RNA sequence: GUUGCGUGGUUCACCGCGGAGGUAGAGCUACUGGAUGGCCGAUGGGUUACUGACGUCAGCCAAACUCCGA
RNA sequence: UGCCUCCUAAAAUGUAACGGAGGCGCCCAAAGGUUCCCUCAACCUGGACGGCAAUCAGGUGGCGAGUGUAAAUGCACAAGGGAGCUUGACUGCGAGACUUACAAGUCAAGCAGGGACGAAAGUCGGGAUUAGUGAUCCGGCACCCCCGAGUGGAAGGGGUG
RNA sequence: UUACGGCGGCCACAGCGGCAGGGAAACGCCCGGUCCCAUUCCGAACCCGGAAGCUAAGCCUGCCAGCGCCGAUGAUACUGCCCCUCCGGGUGGAAAAGUAGGACACCGCCGAACA
C-alpha cells in the first residue's frame, strides 16, 4: 500500500573525504550526503620474545 | 517387575482362551520354556524362576525373560461386602497362553542348562516343557 | 454478567427482539438493523 | 510451478460449489500471458459444447490490447453458445481473480446474449 | 463414577436400494462420517436428508464415503 | 538506475559464466531479495517498537517495515502469543540494488573495528546472513534522535544453488570477506 | 392375552440381489501407550568400565490402541 | 439423584451394577453471515543481543499442529490461519422424516416479505457437531383494540411477544 | 489416424524419487509498472502493457522397483448350525500377516498441428 506509508526516496549524492563520488537515491537527507570513509579508502580494502631481548641488549 | 506407567489403572481380566500366536519359538537363546496351558503368571513367580536359573548356572550364559507383567489385578479390602466400587490394583500379571515361550537360555552344557530350566519350571503355576532352537 | 436485552424499533417503538450481550464488553446500548414486522421493512433497533 | 499449483488449488476451491449441467453449462476460462481460452463444459459427462480462443482471425482483429481481444473472444463465445442453443451459464474464474481481461470477457459475453 | 448421557440413536436409517421420499432422514451422525452426494443435503447437525425421491446409493468419492439418490 | 545493477549486468553475469560453466544463461545466480529485521525483545516490557524499530528501519531502507507478532507463548521470556516482537522489511528490485550499494560502499566500512565479514555464514544453499548491533553506519538515522540502541540482521537471498556460487556472486558484488 | 368390526398375506421361513458396520481374530516403522534383547551411544555420572536420550535391528502386548477385518 | 462424551455393549439401534473415566448449569457483538486469500506442528542449516525455545532466511515436512471449553465422530477440499463488508443471532410458513409409553426432543428441501455479502452461480432462520437447562399453575411488562353484566365509558378479562 | 495445449472422469497398480530427451502453434519462465488493480512491508504474489532471451526450471515423452502402493492360491486364527460330556468331530463361511507376483496408470470431450 503506497499512499502515505513510505518515506521520501529521491536522488542524492554521496561525496567522500578521499574523493570517491557516486549517487543513488536515499531517504530524508535532502541532497548531498558527505561521508568521511567509503569502500575506496577504508583499510581492509587497501591492504618475537628473543628479537625483543636482543634489541634491548 | 512393574510397568512405569499404565494408561488405565483398573482393567478387565485378560481372557483365558486360544493358543498363542506370537512368541511361540525360541528366538534369543538355545533353550526355552514353553507353556502348555493358560494361567496368570505373576512378577513374583517370574523373579523366583529367574533367581532359580541364575543360582543353578551360577556363572556364564544369558537369560532372557520375554514376558512382562503389565496387566493389573485388583483386590478389595479383607472384610467387605459386595459391590461398593472396584478395588485397587494389587497384582501385576502376564497373560500366558499355551505355546508361549516364557524364558530363554543360552549355556554351553546341555545337562546344566536343562536342569536350570527344570528348576525354573517348578516355580510356575503351569505345566511347561523345555524346547530347543532345533 | 450477560443479561437479556430487548431491542425496540426506532420508529414505532415496538419491542421486537430479545437477546443477550456482555455488559462489560458492551457497556453501551446496541444498535442493530433488524426487520420490523410492523413497519414491514428493515429498521434500526436499540436497547431499552 | 508454485504459480501452477496455487492456481489449481484456487480453481478446485471455487469448483467445489459450481458444476455446470446440460441446461446451464459451465464457462471455463484459461488465461495465459499471451492469449485467452474459453469453453462450455456441461460437467455431467465432461463434454465441451462450444469453445473460443485468441488463436483465430481474432489474433489480428485487434482494436488495442489484450482486454480488447478478450472482449472480441467473448463476443465469439456468446454467439457460439446461442447457436448451440444455450442461453444461461455459470461463469468459472478458473482460479484467477475476476477483473481485467476476464471481467471484460464476461461482460462482453453478457451484453452479447448470455444471461449469467 | 456412575454418570452417563442418553443414547442418541445415531446411525444409518436408510440402506442401499431403499426408495425414499423427499425429506427422509438418511444418516444421523457426528461430523461427516458420510458426505452428501447428489440430491442429498447435509442438515444442521450433520443429518444427510433427502432432497428428492429415489433410491439410496452409497459410494466412494476420492476418500469420502458419500450418500446419493438416483432419480 | 542503480549502478550496482548495471555493473552486475555488465560484468558479473559473464564473469560468473566464465567461472562456473553454465550452459544456459538462465542458470546464472542473482540476488532476488534482501530482508532486514530488528528482532526486538522488549515485547512484554515497555511495549514500544513504534519508533524504536519502525521509525528508523523506514530511514535505513525507504519503505515502512512490517510488525511481527509472537506465534506462541514462552514463560521464560514473558512472551505472550500475539504481541509485537519483531519488525521486518523486504527490499526487492531497484530499491534492493540501491540498498546493497549504499550498504557495501559507505555503511559496512563505517562499522567500528571492522575487519571483514565471515565467508562461512552462508546457509548451505547460497543465502547469506549477517548481523549488526546499532543505528550506526547508516547515515540516514541520527544518534541525536534515537532511543536505546538496537541491532539488526540482514538476509541476502540468492538464486544460487551452492554456497561457493553464492560466495562468488557476493564477492563480485563487493562484499568484503576474509 | 382375549374378543367385536375392518384390511387381506401385508407377518414369518428359505433362496437370490442391493447395503451400513469395527465385535472375534490379527497387527502395530499405521496412531496413542506398555515393553524384552542387541548396536549407536545425548546427557547426567568419576579421562567416562556408572545412567542410558533419540535412533536403529529382531521378538511382543492393550476394554476405553487400530493401517485392517470375518 | 438432571444434562453431555467415551468404554463395558457381544461389528444396525437399544442394554444393568454403590462398574471404569471425564465434563456441564457457560462463553462470543465477533469466536455470527458472506466474499476472497493462505497452510500447520516438528526437525535441519545460517544469523547481534538470543539461550533447547521470541523475530528473520532457506530447506524438509500430508498432517504428528489447530479447533472458545470434556470426549467421541469430523475437518488439510479445510470446519484450521488472515482480511473486506455487514446483522439471517430475520418475520409468515413449512411437504416429508428421526426418535418416542406419554409429555417432550431433533432435522428439513422449498414458497413469500424485507435484507447482507457476491460480477454472477449462489449462501445466510447463530456458532464443526453433540452439554450450558425446568412442565403446568399463578402473576408482571409492552403491543393489538377482541369481550365490555341496562346503554356510553372504565375496571377486569382475551390475544401476540 | 498421429502427435502438443485445455476440461473432466478416477484418486497411489496412478504416488515419491532417480536418469536421459523436447520448443512448429501452444503452455511457460521473461522484460517493464503509464493505465484498472495489489502488498498486515515488498509489481515477490494478484493485476495491467509487452515480446529482447531461453528450454535452465515448470510442463511433456522414454527408461528405472530404489521408497511407497496393490497382492493372490494354499494353509491357519476365528466362526453360524449340528453331533458330542469335555477332549474333540461333521457341515457351511473365512481372515489379518507372509509368499508368488503386479505395478513408473487408464479413459472421455474440445482446440491446434498434421489430414
Ligand atoms: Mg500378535
Ligand atoms: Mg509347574
Ligand atoms: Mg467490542
Ligand atoms: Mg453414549
Ligand atoms: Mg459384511
Ligand atoms: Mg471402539
Ligand atoms: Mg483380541
Ligand atoms: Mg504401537
Ligand atoms: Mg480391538
Ligand atoms: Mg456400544
Ligand atoms: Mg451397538
Ligand atoms: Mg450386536
Ligand atoms: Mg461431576
Ligand atoms: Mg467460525
Ligand atoms: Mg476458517
Ligand atoms: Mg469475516
Ligand atoms: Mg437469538
Ligand atoms: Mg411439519
Ligand atoms: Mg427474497
Ligand atoms: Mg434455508
Ligand atoms: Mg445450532
Ligand atoms: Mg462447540
Ligand atoms: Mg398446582
Ligand atoms: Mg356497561
Ligand atoms: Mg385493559
Ligand atoms: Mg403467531
Ligand atoms: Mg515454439
Ligand atoms: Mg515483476
Ligand atoms: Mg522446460
Ligand atoms: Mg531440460
Ligand atoms: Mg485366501
Ligand atoms: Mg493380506
Ligand atoms: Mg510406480
Ligand atoms: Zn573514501
Ligand atoms: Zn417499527
Amino acid at each position: 500500500m503506497k499512499s502515505d506509508i513510505h518515506p521520501a526516496y529521491e536522488e542524492t549524492t554521496v561525496v567522500c573525504g578521499c574523493g570517491n563520488t557516486f549517487q543513488t537515491r536515499s531517504t530524508k537527507p535532502g541532497g548531498r550526503i558527505v561521508v568521511e570513509v567509503c569502500s575506496q579508502c577504508h583499510p581492509f580494502y587497501t591492504g618475537g620474545r628473543v628479537a625483543r631481548f636482543e634489541k634491548r641488549y | 517387575l512393574i510397568p512405569r506407567k499404565v494408561k488405565h489403572r483398573k482393567q478387565h481380566h485378560p481372557r483365558q482362551r486360544g493358543i498363542a500366536s506370537g512368541g511361540t519359538t525360541v528366538n534369543f537363546g538355545d533353550y526355552g520354556i514353553q507353556a502348555l496351558e493358560h494361567a496368570y503368571v505373576t512378577n513374583r513367580q517370574i523373579e523366583s524362576a529367574r533367581i532359580a536359573i541364575n543360582r543353578h548356572i551360577k556363572r556364564g550364559g544369558k537369560v532372557w525373560i520375554n514376558i512382562f507383567p503389565d496387566r493389573p489385578l485388583t483386590k478389595k479390602p479383607a472384610e467387605t461386602r459386595m459391590g461398593s466400587g472396584k478395588g485397587s490394583p494389587e497384582w501385576w500379571v502376564a497373560n500366558v497362553k499355551p505355546g508361549r515361550v516364557l524364558f530363554e537360555l543360552s549355556y554351553p552344557n546341555e545337562g546344566v542348562a536343562r536342569a536350570a530350566l527344570t528348576r525354573a519350571i517348578h516355580k510356575l503355576p503351569i505345566k511347561a516343557r523345555i524346547i530347543t532352537r532345533e | 454478567v450477560r443479561p437479556k436485552i430487548t431491542l425496540a424499533c426506532e420508529v414505532c417503538k415496538h419491542r421486537n427482539y430479545i437477546t443477550k450481550k456482555n455488559r462489560r464488553n458492551d457497556p453501551d446500548r446496541l444498535e442493530l438493523k433488524k426487520f420490523c414486522p410492523n413497519c414491514g421493512k428493515h429498521q434500526a433497533h436499540r436497547e431499552t | 510451478a508454485t504459480r501452477r499449483i496455487s492456481r489449481l488449488r484456487r480453481h478446485t476451491r471455487l469448483r467445489k460449489k459450481l458444476s455446470g449441467t446440460a441446461e446451464r453449462p459451465r464457462l471455463v476460462v484459461h488465461r495465459s500471458a499471451r492469449h485467452i481460452h474459453v469453453q462450455l463444459v456441461n460437467d455431467l459427462n465432461g463434454t465441451t459444447v462450444a469453445a473460443a480462443s485468441s488463436i483465430e482471425a481474432d489474433v489480428r482483429g485487434v482494436p488495442g490490447d489484450k482486454k480488447a481481444r478478450s472482449v472480441r473472444v467473448g463476443q465469439l463465445i456468446a454467439e457460439r453458445a446461442k447457436a448451440a442453443g444455450i442461453d444461461t451459464v455459470v461463469f468459472d474464474r478458473g482460479g484467477y481473480t475476476y477483473g481485467g481481461r476476464i471481467a471484460a470477457l464476461a461482460d462482453a459475453a453478457r451484453e452479447n446474449g448470455l444471461s449469467f | 463414577n456412575g454418570r452417563d448421557s442418553a443414547a442418541q440413536r445415531l446411525g444409518v436409517k436408510r440402506y442401499g436400494g431403499q426408495v425414499v421420499k423427499a425429506g427422509e432422514i438418511l444418516v444421523r451422525q457426528r461430523g461427516t462420517k458420510f458426505h452428501p452426494g447428489v440430491n442429498v443435503g447435509r442438515g444442521g447437525d450433520d443429518t444427510l436428508f433427502a432432497k428428492t425421491a429415489g433410491a439410496v446409493e452409497f459410494g466412494i468419492k476420492r476418500g469420502r464415503k458419500t450418500v446419493s439418490i438416483v432419480g | 538506475q542503480p549502478r550496482l545493477k548495471e555493473r552486475y549486468r555488465s560484468e558479473i553475469r559473464d564473469a560468473l559464466r566464465k567461472q562456473f560453466g553454465y550452459g544456459n544463461v538462465m542458470q546464472i545466480p542473482t540476488v532476488t531479495k534482501v530482508v532486514v529485521n530488528m528482532g526486538v525483545g522488549e515485547a512484554a516490557r515497555d511495549a514500544k517498537l513504534i519508533n524504536g524499530a519502525v521509525n528508523d528501519l523506514a530511514l535505513i531502507t525507504g519503505q515502512k517495515p512490517e510488525v511481527r507478532r509472537a506465534r506462541k507463548s514462552i514463560a521464560q521470556f514473558k512472551l505472550r502469543e500475539g504481541m509485537p516482537v519483531g519488525v521486518r522489511v523486504t527490499l526487492r528490485g531497484d530499491r534492493m540494488w540501491e540498498f546493497l550499494d549504499r550498504l557495501t560502499s559507505i555503511a559496512l566500512p563505517r562499522i567500528r573495528d571492522f575487519r571483514g565479514l565471515s565467508p562461512k555464514q552462508f546457509d548451505g544453499v547460497g543465502n547469506y546472513t549477517f548481523g549488526l548491533a546499532e543505528q550506526a553506519v547508516f547515515h540516514e538515522v541520527d544518534v541525536d534522535k534515537i532511543d536505546r540502541v538496537r541491532g539488526m540482521d540482514i538476509n541476502v537471498v540468492t538464486s544460487a544453488a551452492t554456497d561457493d556460487e553464492g560466495r562468488a556472486l557476493l564477492r563480485a558484488l563487493g562484499f568484503p570477506f576474509k
